[PDB]
DNA sequence: AAAAGGCCTGCAGGCAAGTGCACAAACAATACTTAAATA
DNA sequence: TATTTAAGTATTGTTTGTGCACTTGCCTGCAGGCCTTTT
């Protein structure tokens, strides 16, 4: 399912631009967490290599300027420069971000703004201005102390403020189980591709095109864009309705995550 | 959250064009004791901790010689605890009440 | 932890003293390896990158599954070494590839993840008493008295007539006279 | 000389040590009631 | 047929019980404050 959710976000949305209104942030933006050691990282460096822009970065070896480009008045010729947005390079496909929680309060305050309008609106000293920064962020996690406590609260044991978790179009919680089921399947599952020197195909020997996929993304983004049929837009609306329905409560309010409109732009 | 409407003129030496704005009978301390007891003894609340009914009639009459001290606490100091939950009652409360959007937090 | 011991802060202190003595850890039967050359060999092997061998896989498999299990069962336990991830099951394997780096070998060894498997857990219970004990040694009739459970687990019965016991127990090459010995012990002991 | 990236320290993030103690029930024998023995 | 009150009844009064509490250290968690550069 974290695979989904991820291919989901390589195609993420279509690009409806309002005369009045607009910027509704095209693009999806995906967090994902669970027990230590869970391919987390593993998933994010793979997406980063297949994307064709992608901008991979750390979380606490990073700063608000890193995350998005600082303007620079230039006084050779008294201009503006902009200079290094991480953020940036990633305009148009996705981003990664470790250790998300481990980024600092400074930062990690940047997002509240670029996620959801896809815009930078710097104002210091020099210079007032808007940079349009339209980039998919997917950034890892990892729940506060080491591991659950399910004996805590789930919207506590993430640490993230509930503004800046409802931002994210979809969270994933990839739990690390005791199965003994699946454990001596993934011990295989290891053991095979350290059989071979040069080992490719790990899993089931299914063809599947490494390559051709990416094309067949880059094609799919461009040549498609789904208009949304009258009967999607009703058992969307009862979707949603269930959705926060069900999220009612009277002590939902300080431990729950409340679904928000935003679970109906996602 | 009504319009609120007070105007002052009128037709000359009208006198008219009240100013009537509250339009709610905020009912006073002195009446609302009725509806407490009311309640209270339709037992939708509650004393803070009381053993409802005892064992056997030892127990009870046990517990009747105890001189309360409740007693002496005032009528509107009597910690009463709930029986029927805030969230329940939304769920029963017609809708069409003037009050249902305050079941509901 | 440092257990204050006796004969370590003997030993240790006259080897240190006899370093002041004999400039050389290295007693009597000792290969000490000039660091250049030990240098050199151990670059050498750094350059073969072995190959992990088919057959443990399933061993070391298992003993993953083990070192997971117990795990869960040890959580809030004294050893509270929680939840043994992935990451120890490819550790071990990786302890597995250097060791047959070690051998010079392109095939890990049944005894080379052995030996890993012995790191791993040697880490391990080195935290306090360190010891264990062993009680079934003796089994004279106690032998007899397992398998009749095993015999009870199939179905279950305290008959008045042993003849498929008598068969297994000749077949297990106890005597019949401890046989009836032991049902006559039984029998009083009401089973 | 000051304004903007970055990094260091004062406020307190917090909670087990822990005692007070305000809840309760029989409590030990109150205070008084009611049948009997004697003129 | 009635004064003896002796036993008995109904009731007081109180005993420790705890059920809950709320206190006062604790280092670390956190965040306003110091360093740096450019004009
Ligand atoms: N189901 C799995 N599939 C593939 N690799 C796995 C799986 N489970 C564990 N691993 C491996 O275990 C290691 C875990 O790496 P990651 O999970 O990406 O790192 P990480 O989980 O981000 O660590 P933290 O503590 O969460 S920051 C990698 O070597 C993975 O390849």
């Amino acid at each position: 399912d974290v695979k989904k959710g991820i291919l989901l976000q390589l195609f993420g949305g279509t690009n409806k631009t309002f005369t009045k209104g607009g910027r509704y942030r095209g693009d999806i933006n995906i967090l994902l967490c669970g027990d230590p050691s869970t391919s987390k990282s593993q998933i994010l460096q793979y997406v980063h290599k297949i994307t064709p822009r992608g901008v991979y970065t750390s979380g606490k070896g990073s700063s608000a300027v890193g995350l998005t480009a600082y303007i620079t008045r230039d006084v050779d010729t008294k201009q503006l420069v902009l200079e290094s947005g991480a953020l940036v390079l990633s305009d148009g496909g996705v981003c990664c971000i470790d250790e998300f929680d481990k980024m600092s309060d400074s930062t990690r305050s940047v997002l509240h703004e670029v996620m959801e309008q896809q815009t930078i609106s710097i104002a210091k000293a020099g210079i007032i201005t808007t940079l349009n920064a339209r980039s998919s962020i997917l950034a890892s996690a990892n729940p506060i102390g080491s591991r659950y406590n399910p004996n805590l609260p789930v919207t506590e044991n993430i640490d993230l403020p509930p503004p800046l978790l409802s931002r994210f179009d979809l969270v994933y919680l990839v739990l690390d189980k005791v199965d003994e089921k699946n454990d001596r399947e993934l011990a295989k599952h290891l053991t095979n591709l350290y059989l071979e020197d040069k080992p490719e195909h790990i899993s089931q020997d299914d063809v599947l095109p490494v390559e051709f996929l990416t094309m067949y993304i880059s094609y799919a983004k461009e040549h498609i864009h789904p208009i949304i049929t009258e009967a999607a837009k009703t058992e969307l609306v009862r979707a949603y309705v269930g959705m926060r329905k069900m999220g009612d409560d009277s002590r939902s309010d300080e431990k729950r995550i409340t679904a928000t409109t935003r679970q109906l732009e996602s | 959250r009504i319009p609120t409407v007070a105007p002052t003129t009128n037709v000359g030496t009208g006198q008219s064009t009240f100013s009537i704005d509250n339009t709610i009978k905020l009912w006073l301390k002195k009446d609302v004791k009725n509806v407490w007891e009311n309640l209270v003894q339709l037992d939708f609340f509650t004393e803070k901790s009381a053993v409802g009914l005892r064992d056997n009639a030892t127990a009870a009459f046990y517990a009747s010689n105890y001189q309360f001290q409740g007693t002496m606490i005032p009528f509107d100091l009597r910690s009463y605890q709930m029986q029927i939950i805030l969230q329940e009652l939304r769920r029963i409360i017609p809708k069409s009440n003037m009050y249902y959007s305050w079941t509901q937090l | 932890l440092d257990i204050p011991s006796r004969d370590d802060d003997e030993k240790l202190a006259e080897h240190v003293t006899y370093v002041h003595m004999h400039n050389k850890q290295p007693d009597l039967d000792f290969t000490p390896v000039e660091p250049s050359k030990m240098r050199e060999y151990i670059a050498y092997a750094k350059t073969k990158r072995p190959v992990m061998s088919e057959a443990v896989n399933d061993y070391v498999v298992q003993a993953y599954i083990r070192l997971r299990q117990d795990s869960k069962r040890e959580m809030d336990s004294k050893f509270s070494f929680g939840q043994a991830t992935p990451r120890t099951l490819l550790g071990i394997i990786r302890l597995s590839q250097a060791l047959a780096k070690l051998r010079l070998a392109d095939m890990v060894d049944i005894d080379d993840v052995e030996e890993a498997l012995r790191l791993v857990r040697v880490s391990k219970e080195s935290l306090y008493q360190e010891t264990n004990k062993s009680k079934e040694d003796e089994s004279p009739t106690t032998k007899i008295f397992t398998i009749i459970k095993k015999m009870l687990q199939e179905t279950g019965k305290n008959t008045l007539s042993y003849e498929n016991i008598v068969k297994t127990v000749r077949l297990r090459g106890f005597t019949m006279l401890q046989l009836s010995n032991c049902i006559q012990e039984y029998s009083y002991l009401n089973v």
